[PDB]
């Protein structure tokens, strides 16, 4: 799938290590998703790690046309299983073995380099 | 993997 991205709309605190807190205007990065129920954000302006928040507290958009999902209803399963599906978006699981497997010993590519943007 | 949302899907803010 493409780098997708997600926007928060409301203020979820985390609750456990398995959860990360998060304000609304935020911008996440969403990884995977949990039975269209649960989305896999992460920081993208500050440095921890990923957490988990519900689709009901995040707003499906992309990069290239953000005001394309912006109206879309999230909280909508059908909506939101339209687009994790159109989008070909992972799971949880997936997005676990996916990550393992991409850690361990194998085939890869040195060439590559990425950075984050920053003004003002 | 420590990442098994077995909670419950919260609604939106709605009067339902």
């Amino acid at each position: 799938m493409a780098p997708l991205f997600a926007v928060t709309l409301y203020e979820f605190k985390a609750e456990r290590d398995d959860e990360l807190d998060v304000s609304p205007g935020e911008n996440l990065s969403i990884c995977a998703h949990y039975d269209y129920e649960w989305f896999i954000a992460k920081p993208i302006n500050r440095l921890g790690g990923p957490g988990l928040v519900p689709v009901s507290y995040v707003r499906i958009i992309d990069l290239m046309d953000p005001a394309k999902y912006a109206s879309v209803d999230t909280y909508d399963r059908e909506q939101v299983m339209k687009i994790i599906d159109e989008f070909k978006i992972p799971t949880v699981e997936q997005w676990k073995d996916q990550t393992r497997r991409y850690k361990e010993s194998s085939i890869q590519i040195g060439n590559g380099h990425g950075q984050s943007q920053g003004l003002e | 993997g420590k990442f098994i949302p077995s909670r419950p899907a919260p609604k939106p803010p709605s009067s339902a």
